[PDB]
């Protein structure tokens, strides 16, 4: 399965 | 060695709607899943028969992950305008590539998790999977936030856990396709140039895996910079293609020979203009 | 930063009259990702053209493949016209039937 950005925005 | 990698792209288009968002997943050099916000049905879709065996839970779950990522990238595109203090009317791009290379024996070799903004490196997770390399001023801001937030820890968990475990699962369920061997077909074609000499082209097609050796020799000596060797690329049917050409004097093509090496061949193949 | 697309037009295998083949237009090294690719036959757009899902390389530059089934003819002319922000006007690349 793919990766998750979760809640870590730039 | 084998790999599981995802290529993600978010492109803003002020005046034309929300940013276009895309995800493409690959096992080695073969795409098997994709997501496109502009597709007829914007959700995760199979791109290879072997992954279709996955239940509905898989597709709904990946679809949710993709849409969640899309929202994250929308926020990121806005922030980036601020970090770079750019006008709000132009189009911009944010790219992300993450995945894992696994040893011949289910052992993680390397983990990837890196970004680029407007085609340039932005921030990337180092090989220790614990620290970040920021390419510029703005990325330094993101790095400080991720260190304080503990982003790497969670990101590493994916790379060392999910990425590795699922790849193992994919290689097993798609074995008949992913680990197959399709022999290459090769040809040499003869075109006379306007300048009076001749271009010899050596073709290699219909092969799988992608790895292949294609070269021209002159009097049994491998040519290098004197020949034009394009990079191998996929064909529409899941196989690959490549070719190499060389300009030779009219009347001296018997001296040039093309060599092909591929796991789909029992021995190197040598061809000549015919 | 912007990168002008490199366009390659070629058939799957050596062209032979009356023998089906696949014509390819491989566009790479471009940025931004927004692009328009048109495969043409005798100056006219080919309806049935499929394209791979766009992806990118290590250097972050994108790439995409456009392809369509065709049967080589002695006189039909094929071309791939590309429009991209990196170029003031569209770029057309003709297929070399004698490749």
């Amino acid at each position: 399965i793919g990766p998750g950005r979760a809640f870590y925005t730039i | 060695s084998h790999s599981l990698r995802y290529f993600v792209t978010a492109v803003s288009r002020p005046g034309f709607g929300e940013p276009r968002y895309m995800e493409v997943g690959y096992v080695d050099n073969t795409e098997f899943v994709r997501f496109d916000s502009d597709a007829e049905n914007p959700r995760y879709e199979p791109r290879a028969r072997w992954i279709e065996q996955e239940g509905p839970e898989y597709w709904e779950r990946e679809t949710r992950r993709a849409k969640g990522n899309e929202q994250s990238f929308r926020v990121d595109l806005r922030t980036a305008l601020r970090y770079y203090n750019q006008s709000a009317g132009g189009s911009h791009t944010l790219q992300w590539m993450a995945g894992c290379d696994v040893e011949s024996d289910g052992r993680l070799l390397r983990g990837y998790w890196q970004f680029a903004y407007d085609g340039c490196d932005y921030i990337a997770l180092n090989e220790d999977l614990k620290t970040w390399t920021a390419a510029d001023m703005a990325a330094q801001i993101t790095r400080r936030k991720w260190e304080q937030a503990g982003a790497a820890e969670r990101d590493r968990a994916y790379l060392e856990g999910e990425c590795v475990e699922w790849l193992r699962r994919y290689l097993k369920n798609g074995n008949a396709t992913l680990l197959r061997t399709d022999p290459p077909k090769a040809h040499v074609t003869h075109h006379r140039r306007p300048e009076g000499d001749v271009t010899l082209r050596c073709w290699a097609l219909g092969f799988y895996p992608a790895d292949i050796t294609l070269t021209w020799q002159l009097n049994g000596e491998e040519l290098t910079q004197e020949m034009e060797l394009v990079e191998t690329r996929p064909a529409r049917d899941g196989t690959f293609q490549k070719w190499a050409s060389v300009v030779v004097p009219l009347g001296k093509e018997q001296k040039y020979t093309c060599h092909v090496e591929h796991e789909g061949l029992p021995e190197p193949l040598t061809l000549r203009w015919g | 930063i912007q990168k002008t697309p490199q366009i390659q037009v070629y058939s799957r295998h050596p062209p032979e009259n009356g023998k089906p083949n696949i014509l390819n237009c491989y566009v790479t090294q471009f940025h931004p990702p927004h692009i328009e690719i048109q495969m043409l036959k005798n100056g006219k757009k080919i309806p049935k053209v499929e394209m791979s899902d766009m992806s990118f390389s290590k250097d972050w530059s994108f790439y995409i493949l456009a392809h369509t089934e065709f049967t080589p003819t002695e006189t039909d002319t094929y071309a791939c016209r590309v429009k991209h922000a990196s170029m003031a006007e569209p770029k057309t690349v003709y297929w070399d039937r004698d490749m």
